[PDB]
């Protein structure tokens, strides 16, 4: 057993390193989260030290799992976005305030997103 | 592995 403090927070869940890795590229990361079968929602905010350029929102479906990254920060906007159904070509981060309570999902079948195992 | 990435797959 060991002491801690009364203080308590009211902030968000993305608010720490907790569902953020960089080095599980998107061949690897569709083995360990496409096990799963849950909601088009069941999310990770991962990358690759290995794609030059990644940045990807990774998605866990009803059918298969899927990444959403191929563009850096550029001058026409900010983290490049272009889904048939998502061109969300501005600061993810700035975006997920709005679509917290009800995000765009994947090329959809659902919409809302949640929260998703890193390992196997 | 396959399919990569959206935007595309890359």
């Amino acid at each position: 057993g060991s002491p801690a403090s009364g203080t308590s927070l009211s902030a968000a869940i993305h608010r720490t390193q907790l569902w953020f890795h960089g080095r599980i590229s998107r061949e690897e990361s569709q083995r360990l989260i496409g096990q799963q079968g849950l909601v088009d929602g069941l999310f990770l905010v991962r990358e690759s030290q290995r794609n030059p350029q990644g940045f990807v929102l990774s998605l866990c479906h009803l059918q298969k799992v899927k990444h959403y990254l191929i563009l850096p920060s550029e001058e026409e906007g900010r983290l490049y976005f272009s889904m048939d159904d998502g061109q969300t070509r501005f600061t993810d981060l700035l975006q997920l305030v709005e679509f917290h309570q009800l995000n765009r999902g994947i090329l959809p079948c659902l919409l809302r997103h949640c929260c998703t195992r890193v390992a196997l | 592995p396959q399919p990569e990435y959206v935007n595309q797959p890359d």
